[PDB]
């Protein structure tokens, strides 16, 4: 059972981890499309300014 | 005969039991049952996030 418990401690890390970064995979989807709403869209005004 | 015999006799207890702690071993596999599933449960359900 320590041995496990070992692993244990490991897994609760690594769950609890990867869990604490889909904070930063917040932050993506952020900065996954609000970057293409910022830049899509500025490229439909500068691909027009040839207009 | 006219004979009454009513007797009694006594008992040699079996071993295994040198304290009572032993039991305490149900007690590991109990936690080793305890600590087990959450493992699995959140190792699928990590997979999913």
């Amino acid at each position: 059972e320590n041995s496990i418990r070992e692993l244990h401690d490991m897994f609760m890390d690594m769950a609890m981890l990867v869990e604490s970064q889909g904070e930063m995979i917040d932050r993506i989807e952020y900065n996954v499309e609000h970057a293409v709403d910022y830049v899509e869209r500025a490229v439909s005004d500068t691909k027009k300014a040839v207009k | 005969m006219a004979e009454d015999a009513d007797m009694r006799n006594e008992l040699e207890e079996m071993q295994r039991r040198a304290d009572q702690l032993a039991d305490e071993s149900l007690e590991s596999t109990r936690r080793m049952l305890q600590l087990v599933e959450e493992s699995k449960d959140a190792g699928i359900r990590t997979l999913v996030m």
